[PDB]
RNA sequence: AAUGUUAACUCAGAACUGAAACGGACAAGGGGA
RNA sequence: UUUGCCUCAGGGUGCUGUAAACAUGAAAGUAAACUUUACGAUCUGUUGAGGCUUAUCCCUAGUGGUAAAGUGU
């Protein structure tokens, strides 16, 4: 089976749980739940959001 | 005079009185019917609160907008700590109802079952079923001959074994399960081989059939009308509170009718859920049982993080449509359907795509702890 | 008087009561636990013990206190409740 | 029981009744003290001690005054009274007038300025 | 042209004011009724995308104001379910002016648009600006 | 035209920062036709 | 009501989130001596790590305890 990758998050997406959010621009935005979209819709940055793999890439700790 | 604006009554009168159930198990009023043409097999099963989850599927109903496209569904995966068959009951029809002729017990009875006959087992002499299990086989042959000659309904006394479950309770739950089939003279042989052992499901439980669930709902104690029957709240200006029914009856009849919603017990009710179609057959130990050839990963019925307020599941699994009433650790009774159907979904062949394995407690992030370890590698 | 090792989780004992009764509920639960454990109706809390669990405030008594309790031979029996302190309870299993 | 003794002892240290202290034991020796002179000698030998008023330091804003001199809170949002309420502008005008009249008096003591160019300024 | 229309979570009751997100000249819609709504005593009719909505234009062209028109609500600020394993929702509340027959009265919709109605009324498929 | 002792709280712009958020509690007009 | 239970602890799962310390480290720029020396919202490396986590979460023949047996028939 094929699972996609999230926009803010990076883990695979399992159908049967999800939601979808779209902004005014018409761009597609995919995540996993309201907690996986809350700070995204609240204009936050994944470079400062510590607890994802984006901060790892922005602090070179791989 | 008439109401200005009509609206349907609050709650259903078919579930009255809304009082506490007298027992904890889910008792069955009626078993599925039997027919002359049909061949002799089993009738029902039982277990504990097992899990009602999703499973990914695909419609094939001609003319839907999903059809070929993937769908997500909802069904249940059921639990079977193997029930032990210990007794046989014969019932015969009379104008006063269906009446017991006799019950015959197995030559050897377990201790979990014996514990149910006591309120203080720890302090007792454990004398139950001590001199009634050493009767000669002659009485058995002398009365089982009467069973077929006079009785029309046969039931098997079976009991659960909570020791295979994380339950604190040690007494077994006891029930009787009917046996169905056609003509009486074909039952004498078929009711003579499986009279002691435990219960493997796969003999009768098969894909593409319907079954029902019966249990006791959760308890909530005494609750008001607003929660018991969902009546309209009164406006905030109300003098002596707003969480009540304003008019509990007209002047005449000069009494309160039984149809008026009132405060009282809600929950801990006895309920049966219908129209649940069974879909898949599985086991407890086997490794390729729940997932499919499209996913070919490694995981099974096994849970993750521990089942909140239950524990860990170490018994069999199947697949059945629906979701289930009652609280965690509650005994659930599984009956078959009373009459099968022949419609589109009735004859529709069923097959899944993917099965969840995650931390069903709360919002966790990892499904298999193997991937949990691997994706993180060298940690503290 | 018997040598033992156990603690008392005051969180699970005061977790239900309101702000204004947390510390007195901890006192009452400590007395009840000591009495039930030592099989004596005569239980005496030490003034230092009362000091300790009222120090952090009424709203929040200490989460945990380590007990290894000693009875006293002088109806005929009575107990005095005491404690043992440690920087980290981690690894401090029960024993004799 | 020990209410008369407490009342009388309150008149010896000239303190309140809530300021009389004993030892944890010997809690009957004040009943034995039927005369203030006993508490007096007990006080001399050191078992009556008015509890010291609890620790109330001051440095928390003693540092903060120098911090606002430093100028982090010199934004426009720690002020609660009006411009006049903090410093009275009438008082400011009075201060300025006194300062300039003193200087105009000094300048005429030193005769740096004549009357003609004194009144004009 | 077929009526297999699927379930959706309910939002935007009567009296809601939403954006227009179309070039017809209206700015906002004020919802006065949703069609297909039956009889529940104190229930407020709430908006469904596959159903039309009766609305009035409060801000916009005078030729569009002071009358009751039909609108199809496209973008919602409440999560609505799908069989795709995920719901679908947005940040704005928006709806496009259409005629009772179903086809659009403008020509373009600014933001993303609802695909469920574009084959309910086949002309919105042709007039679809930027589907998500 | 100059250089020494000693007592304000008003302004200002550059920073960076901190969970793009702040008379942080208390106290304290809803406006318009 | 002694392959049980209570308790504690170990572990698990989580919850917020990186928890104390180190700093001739940076640390806006600040002040004191003949290049060095008195603060500084934080990060940086241990730190995707502490505190809490059943009281109605899960596992553990881990261990401390599990007590007097009164009433009716």
């Amino acid at each position: 089976v094929k699972t996609e990758a999230c926009s803010f998050s990076e883990y695979r997406i399992y159908p049967g749980r999800g939601q979808k959010y779209i902004a005014r621009d018409g761009k597609v935005y995919f995540y996993l739940s309201s907690k996986f979209a809350s700070l995204a819709l609240q204009k936050k940055k994944a470079a400062k959001l510590r607890w994802t793999q984006t901060w790892r890439r922005n602090n070179k700790k791989t | 005079s008439h109401r200005k604006f009509e609206r349907p009554r609050h709650g259903s009168l078919g579930f009255l009185p809304r009082k506490r159930c007298k027992r904890l198990r889910g008792k069955i009023r009626s078993f599925p019917k039997d027919d002359k043409e049909k061949p002799p097999h089993f009738t029902a099963f039982m277990g504990y609160k097992a899990g009602m989850t999703h499973i990914v599927r695909e419609v094939d109903k001609p003319g839907s907008k999903l059809h070929k496209k993937e769908i997500v569904e909802a069904c249940t995966i059921i639990e079977c700590a193997p029930m032990v068959v210990v007794g046989i009951v014969g019932y015969r029809e009379t104008p006063k109802g269906l009446r017991i002729l006799s019950t015959v017990w197995a030559n050897h009875v377990s201790d979990e079952f014996r514990r149910r006959y006591y309120k203080n087992w720890y302090k007792s002499e454990k004398k139950a079923f001590t001199k009634s299990l050493n009767v000669p086989e002659a009485t058995k042959n002398c009365l089982l001959k009467r069973i077929e000659k006079y009785c029309t309904v046969l039931r098997a006394i079976c009991h659960t074994q909570p020791s295979k479950t994380p339950l604190r309770m040690k007494k077994a739950h006891i029930m009787e399960v009917q046996i169905n089939g056609g003509s009486m003279k074909e039952k004498l042989e078929f009711v003579k081989e499986m009279l002691e052992k435990n219960l493997p499901v796969s003999t009768v439980f098969n894909p593409n059939e319907m079954i029902d669930v019966i249990s006791v709902t959760k308890g909530h104690g005494t609750k008001g009308v607003v929660s018991r029957y969902g009546v309209k709240r009164l406006p905030r200006k109300t003098h002596r509170g707003l969480r009540k029914v304003a008019c509990i009856g007209a002047w005449h009849p000069a009494r309160v009718q039984f149809q008026i919603p009132r405060h009282g017990q809600k929950g801990y009710f006895h309920r049966t859920e219908r129209n649940k179609k069974i879909y898949r057959i599985g086991l407890k130990t086997d490794k390729n049982s729940a997932s499919t050839d499209a996913d070919i990963t490694e995981k099974k019925i096994t849970p993750m993080g521990g089942f909140p307020h239950y524990g860990v599941v170490n018994e069999d699994f199947l697949l059945l449509k629906g979701c289930v009433a009652g609280t965690k650790k509650r005994p659930i009774t599984l009956r078959k359907n009373i009459v099968p159907q022949v419609s589109r979904d009735a004859l529709a062949q069923v097959s899944l795509k993917f099965i969840d394995t995650s931390s069903k407690i709360g919002h966790g992030r990892f499904q298999t702890s193997e991937e949990k370890v691997k994706y993180y590698g060298p940690l503290k | 008087p018997v040598t033992k090792f156990i603690t008392i989780n005051l969180s699970k004992l005061t977790h239900k009561v309101c702000y204004k009764r947390k510390a007195p509920r901890a006192i009452k639960e400590i007395r009840s636990i000591a009495g039930k454990l030592m099989h004596t109706k005569d239980v005496r809390l030490d003034v230092k013990l009362n000091k300790f669990i009222w120090s952090k405030g009424v709203r929040n008594p200490p989460k945990r206190v380590r007990v290894k309790l000693e009875r006293k031979r002088n109806e005929k029996m009575y107990t005095i409740v005491e404690h043992v302190m440690v920087d980290s309870y981690k690894g401090l299993v029960n024993e004799c | 029981s020990l209410t008369l003794q407490k009342r009388l002892a309150a008149s010896v240290l000239k303190c309140g009744k809530n300021k009389i202290w004993m030892d944890p034991n010997e809690i009957s020796e004040i009943s034995l003290a039927n005369s203030r002179f006993s508490i007096r000698k007990l006080y001399k030998e050191g078992l009556i001690l008015k509890k010291p008023q609890k620790v109330h330091s001051r440095a928390r804003v003693r540092l903060y005054k120098l911090a606002k001199r430093k100028g982090r809170h010199m934004g426009i949002g720690k002020r609660k009274g009006t411009k006049n309420a903090r410093t009275n502008q009438k008082t400011l005008w009075i201060k300025r007038q006194r300062v300039l009249r003193r200087l105009l008096k000094r300048l005429r003591d030193s005769k740096k300025v004549d009357r003609h160019l004194y009144h004009s300024f | 042209t077929l009526k297999n229309k699927m379930r959706i979570t309910l939002s935007l009751p009567v009296g809601a004011l939403i954006n227009c997100c179309d070039n017809s000249g209206g700015k906002n819609l004020y919802i006065i009724a949703v069609q297909g709504f039956g009889s529940c005593l104190n229930r407020l009719p709430a908006a469904s995308l596959g159903d039309m909505v009766l609305a009035t234009v409060k801000k916009g062209k005078p030729d569009l104001r002071k009358k009751v028109l039909n609108a199809i609500i496209c973008r919602q600020s409440k999560a609505w379910r799908r069989h795709e394993g995920y719901y679908i929702y947005f940040e704005d509340n928006a709806g496009v002016i259409v005629n009772p027959k179903g086809e659009m009265k403008g020509s373009a919709i600014t933001g993303p648009v609802a695909r469920e109605c574009a084959e309910l009324w086949p002309k919105l498929s042709s007039a679809a600006s930027a589907i998500v």
